[PDB]
RNA sequence: CAGGGCCCAUUCGGGUCUUGUAAUUGGAAUGAGUACAAUGUAAAUACCUUAACGAGGAACAAUUGGAGGGCAAGUCUGGUG
């Protein structure tokens, strides 16, 4: 906001809550990396889309192909839910190959 | 078979329908002028456009 | 040109959920009695009683059209006004 | 004294009920509880008086979409002040939905034949 | 809601000085802290200001996030009687 | 030119036609011109014309 | 126009009412056709537009009952 | 009011050279119709010709069937259930 009004009201709850005193905490902001190869940027894209009254294949095949595109292996998305129909139905969307077991899931896969 | 039935009904939904009236409208042109802006919509102002042309678009 | 005998109503065949308005007639130049579909939303308000309706087939040759199981005619005027004219409200009845 | 209008075609007819819709709403505009109760519920069910259990039957569902539609205006009205979704804002517990932009995708369910090549 | 004169004025004085308040969803609570007054009061007196668009919140695990907004400055200044100007949230 | 064929501002030969699809003989394209008898080939300019003269000569007298 | 009548109490608009049922109500007579059409239904809907909420309910409900009997009527008629 | 290189080599400036929308305005043009007259005809009517009148947006206002597929044309909005 202007000369940081949004982030020192943000300050202004987080003193209050948890008990700080004035001046002990400091709010700062920062550029996120690599959009497309984060997990929770993407979903919530993916959530505004739908709420701004985006097609849901368009943006379910929109956010797998820019994923794909910032240089991931593979990317996945599942829309689960009533689309026309009291019987929900589960889509799936992927491109790319994606490890399921072991550790490495946990090092690569961002979910 | 059931022959019979209900006929008490008929007209049920022509008669339920809300009456909308028709908004008046500014006369199209008749004969060689109405397709002369059909060739006018179809070929020199195609300004709707989706890579597809499309006639009636539903609002995107 | 028939004569209307009475006003059935036949259950559509399955799939399907419906009670399809036809009338019994008696066909002027034969006598013979005979069944027809009476085709809009709420056209049998017009086809009541012994009235001289015209008819003609449905398109299917001599066949049963569609989900109603055994009428071969529809009716096409009533008391010498179209069906279509009374539906849209061009015309009007006479009283009998 | 009803002289004005003796049109008998529908064309003709149509200049009748605007002059008339003339006459009568103006009246609103002064008396507002007077003219609801006393002279609108009335005259509506005396030119109701005419008309066949089809044309009825129209005219109490028209006067329905009436109501939807002034309840829908008036719901607009009421969530202009509060500032975000349902009344009541963060303190309601109950979020504004919205709506899926299906397309044509999903009715009479099937596979779709269409796949989309790309993404803008 | 029905509370006194005084405390309601403590409630609009807190919330102009902070640009925030903070309140957990206590009931019964009886005493709030930052303020002298019932925790019962300060949450339904927001929930008024917040149903008049002069405040919005969010719950955040029960504690009841108020900040106000550009008709919140206008508003409350009208309350207070106070000069133009004079909110902390406001001006950096 | 469809207008100005039906409205017998066009002439042939020394003979109107109006009537569009008239397919000329190739030694007819050097005579197609303005009817004489018509406005566009002059002697007399036409209803709106002389209605609009008539109410500037009214004006003046 | 409209030169005759004014606004002053409840008893005069029923004046006023009764006025207006004598002189919309014979264009059913010469034209039933019409009268189904656009001059009944569409100035109902025209006169309604501007009231309240529920002054429209008890605009419907009146005709409600009204077509309720009516449906009685014609079954004792038919019988 | 929604658009191309370029004259410019004067950064989001006129835009010539056009293409279409306009609760923006102008005159021109004409028949459908009406009608002296003549022609037409056995006598007429009408056609062909022609004085006089006859236009412009509520006027001199094109319908009939359709818009899932076959098979052109809805990623609509209310109603019924
Ligand atoms: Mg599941
Ligand atoms: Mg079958
Ligand atoms: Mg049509
Ligand atoms: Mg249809
Ligand atoms: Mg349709
Ligand atoms: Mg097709």
């Amino acid at each position: 906001g202007e000369n940081g009004r949004r982030i020192n009201e943000l300050t202004l709850l987080v003193q209050k809550r948890f008990k700080y005193a004035p001046g002990t905490i400091v709010l700062y902001a920062e550029r996120v990396q690599d959009r497309g190869l984060s997990a929770v940027a993407q979903a919530e894209s993916m959530k505004f889309k739908l709420l701004n009254g985006l097609a849901i294949r368009r943006a379910a095949y929109g956010v797998v192909r820019y994923v794909m595109e910032s240089g991931a292996k593979g990317c996945e998305v599942v829309v689960s839910g009533k689309l026309r129909a009291a019987r929900a139905k589960a889509m799936k969307f992927a491109d790319g190959f994606l490890i399921h077991s072991g550790q490495p899931v946990n090092d690569f896969i961002d979910t | 078979a059931k022959v019979h039935g209900s006929l008490a009904r008929a007209g049920k939904v022509k008669s339920q329908t809300p009456k909308v009236e028709k908004t008046e409208k500014p006369k199209k042109p008749k004969g060689r002028a109405y397709k002369r802006l059909l060739y006018t919509r179809r070929f020199v102002n195609v300004t709707l456009v989706n890579g597809k042309r499309r006639m009636n678009p539903g609002p995107s | 040109k028939g004569i209307v005998l009475e006003k059935l109503g036949i259950e559509s065949k399955q799939p399907n959920s419906a009670i399809r308005k036809c009338v019994r007639v008696q066909l002027i130049k034969n006598g013979k009695k005979v069944t027809a579909f009476v085709p809009n939303d709420g056209c049998l308000n017009f086809v009541d009683e012994n009235d001289e309706v015209l008819l003609a087939g449905f398109g299917r040759k001599g066949k049963a059209k569609g989900d109603i199981p055994g009428v071969r005619f529809k009716v096409v005027k009533v008391s010498g006004v179209s069906l279509l004219a009374l539906w849209k409200e061009k015309k009007e009845k006479p009283r009998s | 004294t009803h002289p004005l209008f003796n049109a008998e075609t529908k064309r003709e007819y149509q200049d009748l009920r605007k002059a008339l819709t003339a006459a009568i709403t103006p009246m609103n505009k002064k008396s507002p509880l007077n003219y609801s109760s006393s002279l609108a519920i009335d005259l509506i069910r005396d030119v109701a008086k005419p008309m066949s259990i089809e044309s009825i039957r129209q005219t109490v569902a028209t006067l329905n979409v009436l109501i939807k539609d002034k309840e829908r205006e008036e719901r607009q009205a009421r969530l202009a002040r509060v500032r975000g979704g349902t009344a009541t804002g963060g303190a309601g517990k109950k979020k504004v939905k919205g709506k899926t932009n299906l397309g044509g995708a999903f009715k009479k369910d099937q596979d779709f034949d269409l796949d989309g090549p790309d993404d803008f | 809601m029905l509370m006194p004169k005084e405390d309601r004025n403590k409630i609009h004085q807190y919330l102009f000085q902070e640009g925030v308040v903070v309140a957990k969803k206590d009931f019964n609570q009886a005493k709030h802290e930052e303020i002298d007054t019932k925790n019962l009061y300060v949450i339904k007196a927001l929930q008024s200001l917040t149903s008049k668009g002069y405040v919005k919140t969010q719950f955040s695990w029960q504690y009841y996030y108020y900040t106000l907004t550009e008709e919140g400055v206008e508003y409350l200044r009208e309350y207070l009687n106070l000069p133009e100007h004079i909110v902390p949230g406001t001006y950096i | 030119a469809r207008v100005l064929i039906t409205q017998r501002h066009i002439a042939v030969g020394k003979q109107i036609v109006n009537i569009p699809s008239f397919m000329v003989r190739l030694d007819s394209e050097k005579h197609i011109d303005f009817a004489p008898t018509s406005p566009f080939g002059g002697a007399r300019p036409g209803r709106v014309a002389r209605r609009n003269a008539a109410r500037k000569a009214e004006a003046s007298g």
